[PDB]
């Protein structure tokens, strides 16, 4: 067979050519052929620290070839994680927009598989609840198919979090995220029970947002509170009243509907 | 016809030659199915500037009037704008006859091509590229060398004009890439690739090679050509030139010539990427696979010359260069075997590895 | 790249037609020079056309300078400086192809102009006075400086080819530009004066006048170079009446040869006796000249 020897030789040749040029190593790995996925992975690893345009193009071509041929490999997950990390930079320049656009260029299947794997590997109850909330909010189809199961899932998530009181900022953020998913899809009709449950959840979220417990262990509008074990700036939520208005609008859109108010 | 010859026979100032050329081009465009000695002599005097008495002077210096004749030919070609007329002109100019007249006409055509590239004339560039595709190895090499010398010696930064012409005119860029791949090999110091030529080759390999592949796919071509009649794919030529470039630099002392090594590495990477894309696009179909579509049977002699040059002080001083050349050759052989360039099987690759110096990784690469 | 093909096409068409189709105004010679210099940066055929036009431009400048000298354009320093800098950069970028043709153009122009002016002017020992009156001018002196710079660039690369071209032009145009050859020999004594002597003796053997011009040039180049010329003459005599004829016609070379003979010979006497077998009439004529 001698597959291991050939792979080791290709990896060594790629590594030795790094000081000369990443392009030469990538070209040698590609031209080697035979075990194409191994050579592509070696070239990507060699060019991982590189930032040249030619190296980036070669890495992208190798990744696309691997995605077409290799059904499952950690290289795709690592690339997705790197893209996500790049997108998390400061938004005070065009670099963040470019990184976000590059990250969004990846197929949705790979991102969905990575999210499912992360949720499966997340042993923490809070992480599992966050993953479930993100999955429910991303696609309204799952929520529509579940029907009355959204309330049970929310109750299970709250119980898993070990915080019965819903005054925490996390519960309000999850409620707002659930509301935006319904607001996005106006064609998702729901029965009377679902509407009542949504109204109760919105009322609870508004009550929590208006005031929160002090437990511990050119114009604009905002408020203040204390987060549960996290920085108050971490809760990036803008205009909860506008979110409630959008939820009411989506509800009205489904059924075709002194001072100012 | 007769009137044009009668007018051209008398008087030195051939001011009526432009009218005759325009009439001939119009007749060719409108009556290609319907279309002598006098016209042949007139064309030879205009382009080649070779009189009837070849051993005698070629119509004196023929330099001051050469620019005027080239401008007149460029204007006539621009006014033509016809595929049939341009093809007829190219066929007439590049047709061999067993004498230096064909070579002189090819040189004049290359000069006109350079003038058109300076003016970015799309139809003139297309006609020149078609003529170059119908030219021999020596004529193509001479034209490429003259174009490279003109683009390198005109003034600093003149490669920008060549790059702009390549971007605007894709046919001319593809023809230049094919000519460079066939000619530029760095086998000898006389044929040493230039830095500006290397940059132009890299720019052509970047985007122009896709146009060359598209043109090859549009109309089929023979698996082999006599003396490489402007082989379409430039990957093989660029790879051979890049492989010979490090060995030539070592023979010509490591950092003294560093720009050439980097340019060769970039050109090799671009050629490998183009070859990989072409393989990924064409292997699904049966269009290619016998011997690809390009090589010109020149890679072996250049590789042998590079190996012979690198043999002197191979392990002592040029050990790094020898290892780099061996790795490049092994990668090229592996790509050739994977791309179907091999005639029957990888037996030739095994023989080359056996005759080559100690390289164990090639044995595992083949398997 | 703001320079579009349309502007270049219009300009070249207007130049070829000879009359501007829109403006209809005969542009000044300075504008033609500006356009030519701009084209020279890019097009070598246009560079050849620029040299062809520069032949006439330098003819006009030399005629103007001669008229000014006899009777007694604007910015004489600036235009000459610009042309010199353009040519210097052009040679610097790639001397191999540009230096020989430019040097040949300059020397052929100088020779042709000197041929015309030797007879059409009152301004033209003797070769020393010619050197004074020729170097005295400004434009011709700067052109000679440019040619000297070109040769100093070319001496290291191709000395034999430059010497061959110079001697071919000399045998074709001897009584015209020899003073420039005399200056070049004075600057570079050994090889130049050796080749001049070789050319003179070769022409003398062919005949069985170039010799007078050769002697004049050797005398002119003797200043700052007489010792090297005497050494060359001694080397030539070491290996025949051409040296004697040159010594007779050149007083400076005559003094140099007298000093050499005073310096220095039984082997030399035997060599002379071997050469003494020549016909009696030639020997008698040589004795009379001696």
């Amino acid at each position: 067979m001698s597959a291991q020897g050939d792979c080791e030789f290709l990896v060594q040749r790629a590594r030795e050519l790094v000081p000369q040029d990443l392009w030469a190593a990538k070209a040698w790995l590609i031209t080697a052929r035979s075990l194409y996925p191994a050579d592509f992975n070696i070239q990507y690893e060699m060019y991982t620290i590189e930032r040249n345009a030619e190296r980036t193009a070669t890495a992208g071509r190798l990744l696309y070839d691997m995605f077409v041929n290799f059904p499952d490999q950690p290289v795709v997950w690592r690339e997705i994680s790197i893209i996500t990390s790049a997108l998390r930079n400061d938004s005070q320049d065009k670099q963040t927009q470019f990184l976000r656009s590059l990250f969004e260029t990846l197929p949705g299947r790979v991102q969905c598989e990575m999210l499912l794997k992360v949720t499966e590997q997340c042993f923490n109850t809070l992480e599992r609840s966050e993953m479930l909330l993100l999955l429910l909010r991303r696609f309204p189809e799952t929520v529509v198919q579940h029907g009355v199961g959204l309330g049970e899932a929310l109750l299970e998530a709250e119980t898993i979090e070990e915080q019965e009181s819903p005054v925490n900022c996390f519960r309000k953020l999850f409620v707002c995220d659930v509301l935006p998913l319904i607001i996005n899809n106006h064609d998702v009709r729901l029965p009377a029970n679902l509407l009542y449950k949504y109204l109760n959840k919105a009322a609870e979220f508004y009550i929590n947002y208006v005031t929160r417990s002090t437990q511990i262990e050119s114009k604009r509008s905002s408020q203040k509170y204390i987060i549960e074990g996290l920085t108050e700036k971490s809760s990036q939520i803008v205009d909860p009243w506008e979110r409630l208005f959008k939820i009411l609008n989506v509800v009205g859109m489904r059924c075709e509907w002194y001072g100012d108010i | 016809m007769s009137d044009i010859r009668h007018s051209l026979l008398r008087r030195d100032a051939l001011s009526a030659a432009k009218e005759v050329l325009y009439h001939l081009d119009i007749y060719f465009s409108s009556q290609l199915q319907s279309a002598d000695k006098g016209p042949v002599e007139l064309l030879e005097e205009f382009v080649f500037q070779v009189p009837k008495e070849r051993s005698a002077q070629p119509k004196r210096l023929n330099s001051l009037q050469e620019l005027q004749l080239l401008e007149i030919m460029c204007n006539y070609f621009q006014e033509q704008t016809k595929d049939s007329v341009r093809q007829i002109i190219f066929s007439s100019l590049f047709s061999p006859q067993g004498n230096k007249a064909d070579d002189s006409r090819m040189s004049l055509l290359g000069k006109l091509v350079s003038m058109a590239v300076a003016v970015c004339r799309i139809p003139v560039l297309e006609c020149a590229a078609s003529w170059l595709q119908r030219t021999p190895v020596v004529y193509c090499v001479r034209l490429a060398k003259a174009l490279v010398d003109d683009y390198c010696c005109l003034v600093p930064g003149s490669i920008q004009t060549l790059k702009q012409i390549f971007s605007a005119s894709p046919r001319f860029c593809c023809q230049f890439i094919t000519s460079v791949t066939a000619l530029y090999d760095l086998s000898s110091d006389d044929l040493i690739p230039p830095m500006d030529l290397l940059e132009m080759i890299v720019t052509w390999i970047f985007e122009d090679p896709r146009l060359i592949l598209i043109t090859f796919l549009n109309t089929p071509i023979a698996a082999n050509l006599p003396i490489g009649f402007l082989e379409l794919t430039p990957l093989v030529g660029l790879i051979r030139w890049c492989v010979k470039a490090p060995l030539a630099y070592k023979r010509k002392g490591v950092g003294m010539d560093r720009d050439s090594h980097l340019l060769y590495s970039k050109l090799h990477l671009s050629v490998l990427q183009v070859l990989m894309t072409l393989q990924l696009h064409l292997t699904e179909k049966n269009l290619y696979g016998r011997l690809g579509l390009i090589l010109f049977d020149h890679m072996v002699p250049l590789v042998e010359e590079i190996n012979r040059l690198a043999d002197e002080l191979n392990p002592l001083n040029a050990s790094q260069e020898i290892e780099l050349s061996l790795d490049r050759l092994a990668q090229a052989l592996q790509v050739a075997m994977a791309s179907g360039a091999l005639l029957c099987t990888r037996d030739d690759l095994r023989t080359l590895c056996s005759r080559l110096p100690h390289n164990n990784l090639l044995q595992l690469v083949i398997s | 790249a703001p320079l579009s093909a349309q502007e270049l096409s219009q300009e070249i068409k207007a130049f070829l037609t000879g009359v501007d189709p829109i403006l209809g105004h005969q542009l000044s010679a300075r504008e033609h020079a500006r356009c030519g210099l701009l084209l020279l940066r890019s097009l070598p055929p246009a560079r050849a056309a620029v040299l062809d036009h520069l032949r006439g431009v330098f003819d006009e400048s030399v005629r103007a300078h001669l008229a000014a000298l006899d009777e007694t354009g604007p910015g004489l320093e600036d235009v000459v400086q610009e042309v010199q800098q353009v040519l210097s950069e052009f040679i610097r970028a790639n001397p191999k192809a540009w230096a020989p043709v430019i040097s040949a153009w300059s020397i052929d122009l100088m020779g042709q102009l000197s041929s015309t002016y030797s007879g059409q002017h009152q301004r033209v020992g003797a070769l020393n006075e010619l050197l004074q009156l020729w170097m005295g001018c400004r434009a011709t002196r700067t052109l000679m400086d440019i040619y000297v710079q070109c040769l100093s660039a070319l001496i290291g690369s191709c000395p034999d080819a430059c010497v061959d071209a110079l001697l071919d032009t000399s045998v074709q145009h001897s009584p015209h530009f020899d003073w420039v050859v005399a200056h070049i020999g004075s600057s570079f004594p050994g090889t130049i004066i050796s080749r001049v002597l070789s050319c003179g003796l070769k022409d003398f053997c062919v005949h069985g006048k170039i010799a007078s011009v050769v002697g004049i040039l050797g005398h002119l180049a003797s200043r700052h170079g007489d010792s090297i010329r005497r050494e060359l003459l001694r080397m030539f005599h070491d290996s025949v009446p051409f040296l004697l004829q040159l010594a007779v016609m050149s007083p400076a070379l005559l003094g140099t040869v007298s000093g050499e003979l005073v310096d220095c010979p039984a082997v030399l006497s035997q060599l002379q006796q071997h050469l003494q077998g020549f016909p009696r009439e030639e020997l008698d004529n040589m004795l009379n000249l001696a």
